[PDB]
């Protein structure tokens, strides 16, 4: 599932601007 | 018609004669760090003479220079002192010392949208439409003053005591007539034109609204991956997938907001924002009651008291050291 992929991804924490 | 007319007259006067040096560090009691990042942190403080609590953003001038954010920083404070809108966080004071820049803002104890969205998983469409409406009104206000916001994300939206949104972080906000080119923002939220360096305008903010709305209703962004380059490839590729629980109207809105075609991206066409405001997905929204804060919030934060910070994460505290020599004084002269 996309949700499961997200949760296991390295981007679910606060995201820094570039 | 144009409430914006009045709006703009008040902004322009503050814009040309911006407030400066309106407090000093010793007038505040430092309580706890509410958030941190690139050029400095945000602290809960207490105004000694009134007992009011505030959020104080501290930027190390040396770090701002190192990151080439001087102009952006002057933009941030000049604009934030000049604006006024129900869903825009208020700047109460600003000042600077030998080492840092300080922006003393309204304390919004309900924490970040980011925190509650990740915790709860995803929002209900009505719940997400309540927030979105607030951002649609804010963007039409900002864009009417020729401002681009450029940093929309749940991390930057705070939830107040009434369950309404307060937009923070004007670090990339810019008064610009026409188009601009800076590569800035957050990878998940960038519009195609930014990634492709085509030069861009306020349309980028309407795309970002597309990402936010999707993220809120689905619980994850429309474009994600473990590294930013992959995220750019996805955004640039003209393709979006939607959860099967998204209602038809919402997919249609999002298809028009996450529109790689500027000529067709919603809010960017002949009808402007009324293209968004008039959309069927917003069918049940009283835009006026939303502004006047007369709608009932879906969610109301719990705070066991004043200065209470359970809605914010814990951050390692660091001391605020002030040098004995003035740093980068000429660069931040107008702050
Ligand atoms: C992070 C930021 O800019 C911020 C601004 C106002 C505020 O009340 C809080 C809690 C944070």
């Amino acid at each position: 599932t996309t949700y499961a992929d997200f949760i296991a991804s390295g981007r679910t924490g606060r995201r820094n601007a570039i | 018609k144009e409430f914006l007319a009045k709006a703009k007259e008040d902004f322009l006067k503050k814009w040309e004669s911006p407030a400066q040096n309106t407090a000093h560090l010793d007038q505040f009691e430092r309580i706890k760090t509410l958030g941190t990042g690139s050029f400095g942190r945000v602290m809960l403080v207490k105004h000694k003479e009134t007992g009011n609590h505030y959020a104080m953003k501290i930027l190390d001038k040396q770090k701002v220079v190192k990151l080439k954010q001087i102009e952006h920083t002057l933009n941030e404070k000049r604009i934030l002192q000049a604006v006024n809108f129900p869903f825009l966080v208020k700047l109460e004071f600003s000042f600077k010392d030998n080492s840092n820049l300080y922006m003393v803002m309204e304390y919004v104890p309900g924490g970040e949208m980011f925190s509650h969205l990740r915790r709860i998983g995803r929002f209900s469409e009505p719940h997400a439409r309540f927030y979105a409406a607030q951002i649609v009104l804010t963007f039409e206000y900002l864009h009417s003053l020729d401002l681009i916001y450029r940093d929309l994300k749940p991390e930057n939206l705070l939830i107040d005591q009434q369950g309404y949104i307060q937009v923070t972080d004007f670090g990339f906000a810019k008064r610009v007539k026409g188009r601009t080119w800076t590569l800035c923002g957050t990878p998940e939220y960038l519009a195609p034109e930014i990634i492709l360096s085509k030069g861009y305008n306020k349309a980028v903010d309407w795309w970002a609204l597309g990402v936010l709305i999707y993220e809120m209703a689905a619980g994850y962004p429309p474009f994600f991956a473990d590294q930013p380059i992959q995220i750019y490839e996805k955004i640039v590729s003209g393709k979006v997938r939607f959860p099967s629980h998204f209602s038809s109207d919402l997919k249609d809105l999002l298809r028009n907001l996450l529109q790689v075609d500027l000529t067709k991206r919603f809010g960017n066409l002949k009808n402007g924002v009324n293209d968004i405001k008039n959309h069927k997905w917003f069918a049940t929204t009283d835009w006026i009651a939303i502004y006047q804060r007369k709608v009932e919030a879906p969610f109301i934060p719990k705070f066991k008291g004043p200065g209470d910070t359970s809605n914010f994460d814990d951050y390692e505290e660091e001391e605020i050291r002030v040098s004995i020599n003035e740093k980068c004084g000429k660069e931040f002269s107008e702050f």
